[PDB]
């Protein structure tokens, strides 16, 4: 999917990290935020979340298009593993079904529909 | 390293 925070941390890293921190915040769920490739939208100033788990994806996404400033008349999709995640679903819930074997949860925004 | 904590 080409995040670059794989690119700049080692795996085993990577893991060791998001092991603690689920076991330390067990409300929170550990998040990486990146632009996808060729997406047309400003890069966020932090891409490395810690994220109350009972935050629903939806008001994740609203939140990450204030982050970014985008008007509310422009296009913006999220894309976990591929695929434009349900938005009634709160971040503990897409973390335990989605996160990768590092224990981190990844999302890639785009304005276009497809990443 | 740090993380950003998102506020409820």
């Amino acid at each position: 999917m080409k995040f670059q925070y794989k690119e700049d941390h080692p795996f085993e890293y990577r893991k060791k990290e998001g092991e603690k921190i689920r076991k330390k915040y067990p409300d929170r769920v550990p998040v990486i935020v990146e632009k996808a490739p060729k997406a047309r939208v400003p890069d966020l100033d932090k891409r490395k979340y810690l994220v109350p788990s009972d935050l629903t994806v939806g008001q994740f996404y609203f939140l990450i298009r204030k982050r970014i400033h985008l008007r509310p008349e422009d296009a913006l999709f999220f894309f976990v593993n591929n695929t434009i995640p349900p938005t009634s679903a709160t971040m503990g819930q897409l973390y335990e079904d989605n996160h990768e074997e590092d224990y981190f949860l990844y999302v890639a925004y785009s304005d276009e529909s497809v990443y | 390293s740090t993380f950003t904590n998102i506020s409820l």
